Parts: C-alpha cells; structure tokens; sequence
C-alpha cells in the first residue's frame, strides 16, 4: 500500500 | 586496575550500543523487505 | 566502588539479554519473508 | 573478587562476540532477501 | 509451501 | 541482477 517512495518502481528499495 | 577495567566497560558499552544501532537499521531494512513482499503479492493476485 | 561497578555489570547484562530477545525475533521474521519469496516465485514460475 | 568479575567481562565478551557474528549473518542474508525481491519484481515488470 | 498460516491470501504475513 | 548462485531457480536462496 502506502509507502515504496511514493511509486518510481521502487525507488531502489525507497533508497535502501 | 580499576580504571583498567572501567576502561573494559567503556569499550564494551561503546560495542553494545553500536550493535543497538545495527540493530534498529536492520529492523527497518527488514520493514521494507516486508512492504515489498506484501506489494508483489497485491499487484499480482 | 565495587557494587557501583556490579550495578554496571547488571546493566550490561540486562540490555544484552534484551539483544538476544530481539535478534531471535529478527531471524523469525527474516525465516517468514524467505518464505514469502519462495512462495511467490513458485506460485508463478 | 577481582578475577570473578574480570571472569563475568569474559564470558559478556564473549557473547557480544557471538552477537556481532549473529548480526552479520543476519545482515548477509537480509541482501539476499533483498535480490531475491529485486530479481522478481524484475523479471514480471 | 508448508506455512503462511495455512493460507487466507498470506495471513497478513502469518501475523507479522 | 548479478547473483542467485547465476540462476538454477536461485538455487534454494544460494544455499541460505
């Protein structure tokens, strides 16, 4: 749900 | 020898709050590890 | 000076002793979300 | 009571040395997780 | 195999 | 990427 940085196929694990 | 040994807890205070430190970085790797599993498994059931 | 050094020690060992609760409860957790991958990649490969 | 406590400093040392060698186990097996999610969200985008 | 709770879509992760 | 024991089904997590 909410959260992955908010989408960009993953944000690279929302920057690790 | 009894600053010898507060020498020894000193160091030995200083390990054990790096590893509590480590610790709570682990549990928020461990967090986003979750959120990724649960996410594959919604956008694809 | 030597109950004040003791009183360390069962601070020390106390926190330690909290560590180890923790670091057994990561790795159960850390078993679940191996299991949630593999169960992802079979249920779909 | 000296080397009684100095006794107490070992085996807490010790511990503390199984504790770090845990969490970097811990933490090799974390990246893998970690790939193994990457690698599925991959290989269906 | 083996686990999940059993089933039920995951279990919320068998409960955390 | 790179990695998983280079494929074999990921070769049961590269081993552990």
């Amino acid at each position: 749900x909410g959260x992955x940085x908010x989408x960009x196929x993953x944000x690279x694990x929302x920057x690790x | 020898r009894m600053k010898q040994i507060e020498d020894k807890i000193e160091e030995i205070e200083s390990k054990q709050k790096k590893i509590e430190n480590e610790i709570a970085r682990i549990k928020k790797l461990l967090q986003l590890t979750v959120w990724g599993i649960k996410q594959l498994q919604a956008r694809i059931l």
